[PDB]
Order: C-alpha cells, then structure tokens, then sequence
C-alpha cells in the first residue's frame, strides 16, 4: 500500500513485523524511530490495532 | 359396550333430539372415563400377575414381571405410558383446538390399523412441535432472566 | 416370477391381499423435467406450462413506435455429449446446449401487409441445460444437487379465523393474504371497527373504496351491489317498501308493518318467527308501510341528485336523517337508493369502509396509489395509470398460472375450473363478496394447516418462471438496444442476448437454497431427499416464522402428507414428506387414490381423489372383515365424510383405502412393526435411517417389511436390465449380457455395456461401489438386478448386520440407552466402515511468482520423499500416516524480513537460504489410510504434470480395454447369430453372400463408430476444463481411512433406541444359553417403557425365529439330506396363518440350490405398516424350531456362573449404523492463530478451533461463587498480549506470581467507542 | 394471459400470410454477428 490512504503505514503502522514502508529499515533495534523517506515509525505488528 | 353406546349417540344425534355440543362432551368425558377405567384394570391385572404358592394351593403378592417393577420404581416414565403399550391408547385430541370422539380400540400389543394411528400421528407431530419449540422459547425468555439478575 | 425371487423370496403375512403394486418413487421429478424440458415430442408440441409456455408469452414483441415482430415455430434440443462417469472426475456439470429458432419479421408500421421482410434463423444456444439423469439427479460443478419440492402456501385467497393477541377480541377475521404464483402480494385486513382496510408491503393502510376506485369500480355501484338490492319509493301512503321475506327472517319487527288491507302480520313487539314467515310467503305481499323513525337507521346506495331541483341534497354512501327525509319528500323523488341491513342479516361494513376518508373520486384513488408507491413525487395520472397496469393488469414481472386462478374459482364458487392468468377487478367482486361472506358467518373458514392450502412445487415451475424472468430481462436488453436501429443496419442474432438468461440457469442452481448438496450417504436419504415438502425459500415460511400454523395437521392429510417423515432439530412440521402411494396431479396438487365401493360389491378401478371431495364423501377402511364376496362382515366400521373419524353404516360409505401403506412415506415404512410403535420413535428411528451409511459386508435383514428390494429397483445406484437375456461373462468393472431374438432389432443386435460405478466419493465423503450378485450362463428378465450398490445386497435392500442381542442391564455398559459390543464384531469386521477423505488442493499463480506441481520441495525428509514420486504426488495405493505431505506445492516468497534466529539455525545446518516456502496440504489429525486415485485438472494451453500424463494414460487405456471387450463381445455375437444362421439347409446361395456382406457392413459401422467414440473420448480428455480464474492446476486427492469399531461409535437400531458403545468387551462376559451362541449386543429394557415401541421385543423375537430356521436349514445342508427333505421343510415353513404359498414352482436342482446359498444367511420378511403380522404366527415361528414361544430363554452366568431364577430374553436385532462418529468431529487444537479483530483462535492454520463459550457457558461458570478462572480464562486462555507470553514463562520457570496486567479486549473496545469520539479517562 | 395469447395467434396469422403471400426466409448462420 501507499500514503494517505486506508492501509496508509505513517498514520497506522507496518503491515509487517518490525519493517517500515519504503523498505529501508528491517531491524529489531528501533521501536520509536521515524524513517526519513517515509513519515511512519517503525514498531511490531500489533500497532495497527492501536 | 362403548360402540353399542357411541351407535347409541349417534343414532340419537340423527333422530334429531340434541346438538352436537351436548354429544361431543359426553363423548370426551365418557371417553376419558373409559380410559382411566381400563387404565385402573391395566394397573390390577399388572399388580396380581404373579401366581406362587409354598406348602398351600394359591398365594397372591406382588407380580414379578419387569413392566409391573418399572412401574413401580418409576425410573423413566408414568403409570400414563403402559396405557399405550397395553389397554386402551387414550385420546389424543386435534392441534385445531377439539378432540377426536373415536376411540383407539386396538393396542400396541394386538396392532393398530391405519385410522387410530392416524388420531395418534396428529397428538405425536403437536408433541413434537411443543418440543421443537419449548427449548428455543425457554432460551429465548432465559436469555432476559438471567440477564437481569447479573447483579 | 423375477430371476432375483428365485434366489431369495420373502415370506409375507399380509392378511390383506395386495390390489394395487407399488407405483414408481421418482416419476413427479421424471415427468416434471419431461413437460418443463419436452425432449421427446412431435411437431405439434403440447399446450402445457413449461420453457415453451414460458417462450410463447414473450417471444411475441412489438416495438415501441415502429414495426418489429419475432415469430417462432419451436426450439431444438442439444445432445449431451459428456459421460456421467467422466464429468463426476473432470467437471463438466452435464452441458447441452438449447437453439431456437426466430423469424424477425419487420413491417412498415401501418396495420398492414406491407413491406414483409422475414429472416427466419436460427439463434444461438440460450444458456446451457441442466441435462439431468434417469436416476433423478444433476451434477452442478462436481458435485450431485438436487431439488426439493417447495411446500410454500397454494396460489389463491384463504379465510381463516387466526385468534391472537393483537385483535382483543373472542370472535375476529384475520387478514385476506392474496397469494399470486410470482410477484404482485396484495393483502386485504379486516378492520374491528366494521371496516376493510387493505394492506402492501411498504405503504400504509388504505381503503377499500380508494382500491376500487383504483381498479375502475365506481364508488356507489360497489356500494349498491355490496349490502344488498333493495329499493325505495314514494308512492301512496307517502312512502314505498318492497318487503323481502328473507331479510327479516329473525329479526325482532319494533314497527308495526300491518299494510296489507286490513290484514297485520306482527304487531308491535313480536318476535318473527317461521309461522310470520309462511304467513307472508302465502300473502305476497310487496308493498308495506313502515314509520317515518325505521328511516333514520338506513344508509344510503349512491348520492340522491333531483333533476327538478339540481343539486345534490344526500352525498354518496351516507346516512338518512328527520331533515334529509323531508328534503327527499320535498325534491319530489319518486324513487331512492338506500341499503337494507338488519341484526339478524349481514353487517353493513362495507358500506362504512366505502364511507370513510371521503373516497369517491378516481383522482383521489390514482394520487392515492400513486403516493402508496412512490410518495411524494410528481402526481401524474398517466404514470400513475401506467404504475398501476403493470402491477395488476399487466404481465411485466408478474407471472401467475392456472391454479391460482382454479383455487379461487373453487373458494367463490364457479362452473369454470380453468380461469384466466391475468387477475381483473371481478376477481375483487369475488374476494370482497367472499369476505363479508365470511364476516356474516355463513360457510366454513378455510384453514391453513390443510393440504388443499398447501400446494407442492418442483423445479419444473421455479425453473419456468426464473427462464421467463431472464428472458423479459433480455427482451428488454433488446428492445433497448434494437430501438434506433434498423432491419438492414443490424442484425437479429446480434440483437438477442443469452446472457441473462444463462445469469438466471446459474444462480438457479448454485446460488439458491432449494438447489442444496444432495443427501448421497444412504440410498434411503436418496430417495427421501426428492420427495421432501420444505415449506422455506423464496415465498415461503422459513424457521422463524413457523408458529403454531403450519406446524399442525389437518385430516384431510390421508394418504397426502406423511408426518413420521421430518428432520429433527430446529424444523420440524414444516418441512414435510411425500407419501409412498401419493400422486402429484396436474394442477400440482397432491392427490391419493381410493377405491371406489358401492351398496352391495365391490368395483375393480381405482380413482386418483383429490382432497376437496374428501370433505363431502365417505372414506372407509380397507382393514375390515371380508367373506370373498365384496361386502363388510360387521355392521360398524370408523369411517370419515367431513374430515372427521366417526362411525359409518357399510351401505352409506362410497370410498375406502387402496393400501394401508399409502398414508406412510417411504422414510418410515422401511421400519417393520409400525402399528406396535408411536409415531415419535418410528419418525426418529426413520430419521437415523435416513441418515445412515454402509457397511463393509451387506448382510440381509433378518425382519424386512417387503420394500426393500422395491426401494433397490427405483435405487439409481443398482443395475437394471434393459433386455433380458443369458449373461455371457460378468466382471467387477463391468457386465454384459446377450439379447434375445425376440426383443430385439435387425442390425445391432448384442449391444448391452453397464460401466459399475468403482470406488469413488459420495456427497457425505463416504464410499460408493457397486458388487455383481450373478454368475456365468445364466438368464435375466427385464428389470432384473444385476449389481447392487452400497448398502443392498443381491438385489434387496441390506443396510447394516445383526448379531445376537437381548433384552438386559449388564454392569451399567448400558446404563440409561447405552451399547455394549461383542469381540465377534471386531474380530468379523461386520459393523466397521469405510470413508473417503477428500482434499482439494490448489495450485494458483502469483504475481510475485507462479506455481507447479514440482518434487523438489524444501524442508522434506526421508518418509515424505520416498512416499513420492519425481512428479510430487505419491503413488497409487500408499498407507498415508498422521502428518504426511500429500500434495507438491511450493509457494514463493520475497522480503520475508528474516530474524536472526532463523538464519542462525539455517547456517548451523548447512542448508541453503531457500526463499520459497512450502503451502503444501497435509492430512488431519487422526486420519491414517490408504489413498485410492487422484483426479488432476489442467487448463487449456498448459504445461501438464507428468502423473497427470500418467493418470490420463491409464484412463485411456481402460477406455479402449471396455472398448475393446464391448466390441469383442459384439463380434462374438455376430458370429454366433452367422453361424446359427448358416446352418439352416447348408447342402439359396444367394442369400448367404447377402447375408455375410450385411454383417460385414455391421461389423465395419461398428469398427468406425467405436473409432469416432476413441476420438471423441481423446479430444475430451486431452483437452482442459473450465476451472476458477488465476489457477494452473487443481488437483485432488481422494484419501480413504480403513476405520474400524472404536470405543465410543454410535449405535442405533429401528424403533429409535440412540445409544453409544462403550468398551470393545469380551466374547465370555456376555450371558450364553445351553446352546453355544452368546450374546454379542445386549440393549436396555427401558426402550420399550419409556420410548412407546413395544416393537423391539417383535422384531428381536422374530429375529430369534429367523435365526433359529437358518441354523435349522444350516445344519440340514450340512446333514447331507435328500430336496424332498428341504421342499416339505419349505412347505412347513410357508404354510402359516399370515400370508400366501408360492411353493410348488421352483425347479429342484438349480432354484432350490440358489435359494438354498443364498439364504442360509438368514431369511427376510414382509410385513406391512397397519395389517401386519400378528402375535401367534409368531409364537408358532418360534414355537416350530425349538425355541421357547415367549423368548424366555434359560441362560447361564458367565461373569459370576450362579444359575438366574428367572428366565431371560434373547434374539436378534437389525441395527443402523450413523454418521456420527468421533472422527469427523474430533478437534485437536492446543494453541490456535488469533484473530484479527480480537485476540481469540480460530481455524484456518491446519487446525480445527475450539468451542463457542458465549453468554450461557460463562453464566454456568459463574453460578458458583467464584472469580479467578472467569479472568484467568479471559485474560490467559484468550484476549492478551504479553499475559500469555509471562504465564508461559511462569510455566516453564515453575515459579507462579500471577501479575495482572493489561488485556486486549480493552483497547478493542476503547478503540470502538473512540471512534464515535467518546471521552474515557481514568480517576486512580 | 388472454391478450398475450390474442397477440401471439395475431403475430402467427400475420407471419403465415407474409410467407404466403410472395414473402420468403432469410437462413443467416447459426454464428453471426455484425
Ligand atoms: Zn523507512
């Protein structure tokens, strides 16, 4: 998916476990980290439903 | 007796002297009292079944047959139900709001024929809709019972 | 005499003879599709309702201001190319295709013969055929569907009297439900108030008046001709009566109505009786004067306008007053139009609904309809006009038949049974005179629950009227599309569109509910499930909306409506079933036949009897005393003649029962001893037999009712012979049998194939085979029975086995219904059973990657990789264990987002980095068997797996091998009939060359027609099927476990005795007499108390009797005796009090060996529902082959060897075997995936889910005073993040600290109401 | 019901007495379109 949207990564989260949506950072290090490319924050699988 | 009295109604009804209302609850009264009165006889010839004597000719007591003794103890079921089994059927009545004024004059032992199984069959599929829809209503009141008594 | 009878023949003890044999089960569907499909006709077709009805009313069309005009002369009916056989393993869903033929004439558009360009074409096939089978089955997409007769209300207005709640009252009318065959629901209420106020589905109530205005009636005609018709002058004594003598019979005269020159009827105060009433008939008097005060009560007719004054001075329908009268005496009136109503006559209230709300305009009534349509719009007369035509006038989405039109004709009284398809506003004279009809309270009110107003559908009117609706749909796509066209610029095939109606034929089919999955577990569930009257669908009462109306019987159900035929659960009363001797008539309604007896004989023809003659006539009973001379013996019988039982004279009666078994249906009747039973047992014994399986070994049963090899004949699954003839060479794969001369033509003698259905799956996932009975040279007749299927055995009815069964409660094994098993039925595999496990796996292409069937899967060890091949499918016949890979499917994958633990322990092994995962399917917990065949599916155009090579090699090998023997036995025959032929003065020759080059010219016809079958049967096979959009390839693998008697399997038997076994116990706990055989299946006594069917103990001790003359004739054949021996050991047997002999007949060497090896397992009975076998011929039975006459038996303890002071009870009971068994239901789930909307487990992951713990199950758990499990089962078990996460790792550390923490559930619900912006906060 | 039937038997007569009356059939194929 992409920006602005209903399945939008910056303002609910990552479809994926500890990924972020342009693809840049896949590491289990960063919980509150913002990417630069994308506006979203990179976090578990259960922050959608929060 | 009671088809030479009910012939006896219904010549008496086509002579022209009463109604049909008048026939119709002496016939579902004297019926019932035709059933419970074999009913009671089913109960004495059930309880005097049992021929034993010790150094004597004759001695009476309790009937050593298994319907007598489940009868008696009353695990699953009534003194109601052997009436079917062995005397006379009793009277089952429409699901319309009326009873059917003839008899079940065979048994479950001897064999019914088409017509008194079909006065059985209407009281059977009544009986099955009342246990078909006495769970769902009983679910359905319970459901709010039990829901105001949470507290 | 039938071949099958010489083997094995059934002593009856009918005391009725047999007058009428048992018709065929499955002829309403045959004939239903032969009308609505009309396949086999003439030129001249018939005038029936069906597809060519439904074309005929359309196909005529005219376009909308210009000239177009479509004739047709028939259509043309496709042939079904696709075998049954191969379209149940590729899925072809019997295609045919349908043509018609169309003659688009166009004209000038002037009336008149001018311009007469006709093209006469055929078009192209509308949608595809259902093309179902003789058996009364069609395959939709793989699997068997059929359809169930839709027991909705009948088409047409009933009356009843339905005393509720809502009405208050002791005495009210109910609702008039107008009930048309499609679309247009009208209601019409009765209200309290004296008034009629009719009803629609989404507008409000209206008035009559304004209904009758609407549909053309004028206000104060309808008003006049109502109440009554009586009219009023102003002549003489200053007023004019015309007295009617009926109206006031029973009405108390206030009024002194002394005219009559000087002769009085009634003074004042006197009650009219009967002798007022001749006194007026002997009079004749029409003139008589009233008082000026009777006036006041009247109501007028139509409005009063003087032409001397010229206004109105009394308005429309309305009441007379002391000023209106001297206003109508002084306009100079000379006559008035005023209703007349009395007490004791009808109330007038229809004249009071026709005055209220000022209706009597037709403007009024069409804004009216038109704001009961389509409210607040634009008032417009025309559209409103047009609105109102096509919902009554008009057929557009309206389709209404024959019979609604009939019903009608018959409830209002008519000489005309047919009417007219179209409903008028004379129909609503008919159903308002019918209502105040029944607001008088003369006639009789119609009831609900009768047979007469409950008509039972098929798919031949359903299917009609969804055709007739895809075709308007495609009329009006054409009249569309066709409107500024032209003859020359378009084109008449490419104007019509089947599309719509081949939309419509499919979601008849997949997407409807009467069109369900075909009950194929039990032949008897086959044959039950066409012959179900469901009362839910489309127009119908679904579960809900049941009540106490449609879930009772009436009467004149006899021989109609079965009601020991239903399914338990939810359902029961409206879903119903046909009876066995019932037949459909050609209105749809469901008639029984009956035979017709006068005063002193007795007639020979029987008469089909509707149900509406029933209530008039005088039905007998057939189970009455004859002396052979047609008369009854007594002088009493319990008859009926208005739908009531009560007792009749033999001289009065004109009708009487065919057969006692045409009140039963087919379900129940197969139970034996129905009149020692209720009616609750036997419907719930019939329902297990409905929903039973096979067995492994058909053994016959013991006690048989003589239906049974009548319900294997009209059984689709058996083998019927077509021709009779000596059967040449008989295989488990196929038969042939040779054709006599004399049923038989000039060419093409021999030809006679019958492909056995082989092991393949059923709708339930059960096994399905068919086993030969015959042997080699032989003769058959017509119908015989070749091959039997499941649960049948040589050619009757053989669902499960019996052992040895009494009557006792041994240590609590059957405690309240339970079973207790032997070693016997382990040991002998006699009551095991076999399923086929289906597993349908797919192989879909991606857009990431696509999909193959390839070997080289990842993560597969040794077991897995040497179970299969270098395709990827395991091999035919390999034992498949708990947890085994089926199935080759290897799923790519790109951007997993790997941990580092996975890699960790991917480079610790040394295996490579595989990106692809492995989806493929495994088997379910708890199945371990042995696979049979595997059915692959590719598309058209596609790269084909090589065990897809390997399958279609072996299909076609088998193909031409039955080929090849069909064409070798049709060569043998030729030969033969040559070489008979030759023979015949062999030392003119003219003939003989003639005769050789004629047979040279068969064989060679048969060589090319076989040559094009290979063809057709290899272009059929190499090519693809239509399968779902995005797959490659779509295999499945049919998997069949070898379950055998567990602990815990369900037994039940005939009488409805439900009951579980309990342990495999011992061949030596059992109790044995002093003969040697001990009891294997020992039952409880409470059956027979409890449950009221004291048939168990009949049919136990007429399978003790059964039992004992088989042993009897075993150990005579094993005695070595002489046929005379055996056939007077025959003769005493069939010789007894009930019953008839057929002995004498049968040849010693060949017949009485036959029937000897095939029953000395056991002989059947026939016995019949009502008049079936009484007590002594039992006792005689069991008396004549050294038993004991009552079953008290002498047995001996086997547990404890004391000696029982009392005598016991053995013998033998024939029971069912049920499809609920643990393995189907068996759920094996520790931890499950959660959900996505709450963290709760669900199924999906290879894994069955839990139970539902909603409100009742909590409710229970908290009914004892506690609280920590209802939040550990809560906030642990369920519904958590990392709670179940630290109560596992207190599990695995051993400490316990029991932290409460934060569920879930919380923030799905603070989450859903913030979404609507509700402020929640926390105090603390 | 009636005026269908009426319409029909109008439409049939009309097609007889063009066919009769120097009128010819026009036999397209069975798999056309324009
Ligand atoms: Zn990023």
């Amino acid at each position: 998916p992409e920006r602005d949207g209903l399945f939008c990564a910056k303002i609910f989260g990552p479809v994926k476990d500890y990924e972020c949506l342009c693809g840049k950072y896949k590491r289990l290090k960063h919980r509150g980290v913002i990417c630069e490319k994308c506006g979203v924050e990179v976090a578990l699988a259960k922050v959608r439903r929060e | 007796a009671a088809t030479d009295e009910v012939k006896e109604i219904e010549s008496q009804y086509a002579s022209g002297l009463v109604t049909q209302g008048e026939k119709y609850n002496k016939v579902i009264d004297l019926w019932s009292k035709a059933n419970d009165e074999v009913s009671k006889a089913m109960m004495a010839n059930l309880s005097k079944e049992k021929v034993v004597d010790r150094e004597g000719k004759e001695v009476d007591q309790e009937s050593f047959n298994s319907m007598y003794m489940m009868a008696d103890s009353g695990a699953r079921g009534s003194a109601a139900q052997i009436r079917q089994l062995a005397g006379m059927r009793g009277l089952m009545a429409k699901p319309d709001g009326s009873i059917i004024e003839t008899p079940i004059t065979a048994n479950f032992r001897e064999g019914l024929n088409v017509l008194q199984y079909f006065i059985s069959t209407h009281g059977a599929r009544k009986g099955l809709a009342d246990t078909a829809l006495k769970t769902a209503n009983s679910g359905y009141l319970t459901r709010r019972l039990v829901d105001v008594a949470q507290d | 005499y039938s071949y099958t009878e010489k083997k094995r023949i059934r002593k009856d003890f009918s005391k009725l003879p047999d007058v009428m044999d048992v018709p065929y089960l499955l002829a309403i569907q045959l004939d239903s599709y032969r009308e609505f499909l009309q396949a086999g006709a003439t030129k001249e077709q018939f005038r029936d309702v069906g597809l060519h009805a439904a074309f005929k009313s359309v196909f005529p069309i005219i376009s909308y201001s210009g000239n177009a005009a479509l004739e047709y002369v028939g259509y043309r009916l496709g042939e079904p190319a696709f075998d049954v056989k191969e379209c149940v393993l590729r899925g072809v869903t019997f295609a045919v295709p349908l043509r018609v033929k169309v003659r688009l004439i166009i004209f000038d558009r002037e009336s008149s013969n001018k311009a007469i360009k006709d093209i006469k074409e055929q078009e192209v096939y509308m949608g595809e055929i259902p093309l179902m089978t003789e058996n009364g089955t069609f395959i939709i997409n793989g699997t068997e569907r059929v359809i169930v007769s839709q027991l909705h209300r009948s088409p047409g207005v009933f009356f009843d009297h339905d005393r509720g709640k809502t009405h208050s009252s002791g005495k009210l009318l109910y609702s008039a439900r107008i009930i048309p065959y499609r679309g247009s629901w009208l209601d019409f209420e009765f209200d309290p108030k004296d008034c009629v106020f009719v009803r629609i589905d989404r507008r409000r109530k209206l008035p009559a008046s304004v209904l009758l205005r609407a549909l053309g009636y004028s206000t104060e005609e309808i008003l006049n001709a109502f109440y009554a018709t009586n009219v009023f002058h102003i002549k003489g004594e200053t007023l004019n009566l015309e007295l009617v003598p009926q109206r006031l019979r029973g009405e108390v005269a206030s009024i002194d109505i002394k005219d009559g020159s000087g002769k009085v009827i009634v003074e004042q105060g006197r009650r009219i009786t009967a002798r007022h009433i001749n006194q007026l008939e002997k009079a004749g008097v029409s003139q008589l004067e009233v008082p000026f005060d009777y006036l006041i009560g009247r109501t007028i007719a139509k409005a009063i306008v003087h032409p001397a004054t010229g206004e109105i001075i009394a308005e429309c329908n309305t009441e007379l007053t002391l000023d209106l009268l001297a206003k109508v005496a002084k306009a100079q009136v000379v006559r008035i139009e005023t209703l007349y109503t009395n007490d004791i006559d009808c109330g007038p209230f229809i004249s009071d609904t026709l005055k209220i709300d000022n209706t009597s305009n037709q403007l009024e009534a069409l804004v009216e309809i038109y704001r009961m349509m389509r409210p607040g719009e634009p008032p417009t007369k025309e559209a409103a006009e047009t609105l109102f035509g096509n919902l009554f006038f008009s057929a557009e989405r309206y389709d209404l038949s024959a019979v609604g039109r009939m019903k009608f004709n018959r409830r209002i009284g008519r000489t005309e049974i047919e009417g007219p398809g179209v409903l008028s506003k004379e129909d609503i004279i008919d159903v308002l005179k019918t209502l105040v009809d029944i607001r008088n309270g003369k006639g009789i009110v119609d009831d609900i629950d009768h047979l007469g107003n409950r008509r039972v559908r098929c798919v031949g009117e359903m299917a009609e009227n969804q055709f007739r609706v895809g075709l308007v749909r495609v009329e009006r796509a054409v009249k569309e599309r066709l409107s500024m066209a032209e003859s020359e610029g378009l084109m008449p095939q490419d104007l019509i569109n089947a599309k719509p109606v081949a939309a419509a034929i499919k979601e008849f089919f997949g997407s409807s509910q009467l069109s369900q999955f075909m009950d194929q577990n039990n032949p008897l569930s086959e044959i039950t499930h066409k012959r179900r009257v469901s009362a839910l669908g489309p127009g119908g009462l679904t579960r809900e909306r049941a009540g106490f109306e449609v879930r009772d019987v009436h009467p004149t159900h006899y021989g109609r409506v079965c009601p020991i035929e239903t399914p338990e659960g939810p359902n029961i009363g409206l879903i119903n079933s046909l009876a066995t001797y019932a037949r459909t008539n050609k209105y749809g309604f469901l008639e029984s036949p009956y035979r017709v007896v006068k005063d002193s004989l007795v007639t020979d023809e029987i008469v089909f009897l509707s149900a509406i003659e029933e209530a008039d006539h005088v039905i007998a009973q057939a189970s009455a005393t004859l002396n052979e001379k047609g008369q009854l013996v007594d002088e009493l019988v319990a008859v009926r003649h208005l739908n009531e039982f009560t007792v009749k004279a033999p001289e009065d009666v004109t009708l009487m029962d065919v057969s006692p078994k045409q009140v039963v249906s087919v379900a129940a009747s197969l139970i034996p001893f129905l009149e020692h039973d209720d009616a609750n047992r036997a419907l719930m014994g019939s329902n297990m037999q409905r929903q039973a399986v096979p067995t492994l070994r058909a053994d016959k049963p013991l006690v048989g009712t003589g239906m049974e090899r009548n319900v294997a004949r009209d059984s689709g699954v058996c083998v019927v012979a077509r021709r009779g003839g000596v059967i040449d060479s008989v295989d488990a794969s196929r038969v042939v049998v040779r054709v006599a001369d004399d049923e038989v033509e000039t060419g093409e003698a021999g030809v006679d194939i019958y492909n056995l259905t082989k092991y393949t799956r059923s709708n339930q996932n059960t096994c399905i085979n068919q086993r030969p009975l015959v042997s080699k040279g032989d003769v058959v007749a017509r119908g015989d029975i070749l091959a039997d299927g499941p649960s049948t055995d040589m050619g009757e009815l053989a669902l499960g086995q019996n052992m040895r069964v009494a009557f006792m409660p041994w240590n609590g094994f059957n405690f309240e219904d339970s079973i207790c098993l032997s070693e016997r039925v382990v040991q002998e595999d006699r009551f095991t059973t076999i399923h086929i496990q289906e597993l349908t796996c797919v192989a879909r292409d991606t857009k990431l990657g696509p999909e193959e069937i390839t070997a080289d899967i990842p993560n597969v060890g040794e077991a897995a990789l040497n179970k299969l091949d270098e395709a990827g499918i395991v091999y035919v016949g390999a034992e498949v264990q708990a947890g085994d890979i089926l199935v080759g499917k290897v799923t790519p994958k790109g951007e997993t987002q790997l941990t580092p633990e996975e890699k960790l322990l991917r480079a610790i092994f040394g295996e490579k980095a595989s990106d692809v995962k492995d989806t493929s399917l495994r088997v379910p917990t708890g199945t371990k068997g042995t696979v049979i065949d595997v059915q692959v599916f590719t598309r058209d155009g596609v790269e084909r797996d090589s065990r897809a090579l390997s399958i279609e090699k072996m299909q076609l090998d088998q193909i031409r091998k039955d080929l090849n023997e069909e064409f070798r036995i049709v060569e043998g025959a030729t030969f033969e009939r040559l070489r008979a032929a030759l023979v015949g003065a062999k030392a003119a020759d003219d003939a003989l060359n003639e005769q050789l080059e004629k047979a040279q010219a068969y064989i060679s016809d048969r060589r090319q027609l076989l040559d094009d079958k290979f063809e057709d049967k290899k272009r059929k096979l190499q090519q693809g099927d239509d399968l779902a959009p995005g797959v490659l390839k779509i295999v499945k693998v049919y998997l069949a476990i070898k379950r055998r008697i567990q602990p815990g399997d369900k037994m039940a038997g005939r009488h409805g005795n439900k009951g579980v076994v309990s342990v495999i116990m011992p061949v030596e706990d059992m109790p044995h007499d002093a003969n040697g055989t001990p009891v294997d299946i020992v039952l409880n006594p409470l059956g027979v108390p409890s449950r009221m069917n004291v048939g168990q103990i009949l049919e136990t001790h007429l399978g003790l009797a059964a039992k004992g003359l088989g042993e009897k004739i075993n150990r005579m054949l094993e005695e070595q005796r002489k046929v005379a021996e055996l056939r007077k050991f025959l003769h005493e047997i069939y010789n007894e009090i009930g019953g008839r002999e057929e002995n004498l007949d049968e040849l010693g060497d060949n017949e009485i060996l036959a029937l000897a090896k095939n029953l000395r397992g056991g002989v059947p009975m026939a016995t019949p529902v009502f008049d079936g076998a009484k007590e002594r011929e039992i006792k005689a039975m069991l008396k004549l082959a050294d038993l004991p006459e009552s079953g008290q038996m002498r047995l001996f303890d086997g547990r404890t060897g004391n000696q029982f002071e009392r005598p016991t009870t053995v013998g033998y009971m024939y029971m069912l075997k049920l499809n609920h068994l643990v393995d189907d239901k068996m759920h094996a789930r520790s931890t499950g995936s959660y959900s996505l909307v709450t963290q709760q487990p669900l199924g999906g992951k290879a894994q069955f889910g839990g139970q539902r713990f909603g409100e009742m199950e909590v409710w229970a758990l908290e009914a004892y005073g506690a609280a920590y499990t209802l939040q550990e089962m809560l906030t642990v078990k369920s519904d958590d993040v990392n709670g179940r996460t630290k109560m596992y790792k207190n599990i695995v550390d051993g400490d316990h600290r029991m932290e409460a923490g934060m569920p879930e559930s919380f923030n799905v619900l603070i989450k859903e109401i913030r979404s609507l912006g509700i402020d929640i906060e926390l105090e603390t | 019901v009636e005026a269908k039937q009426k319409e029909r038997d109008a439409l049939a007569k009309a097609m007889e007495e063009f066919l009769s009356r120097g009128g010819k059939v026009q036999e397209i194929e069975p798999n056309v379109v324009a």
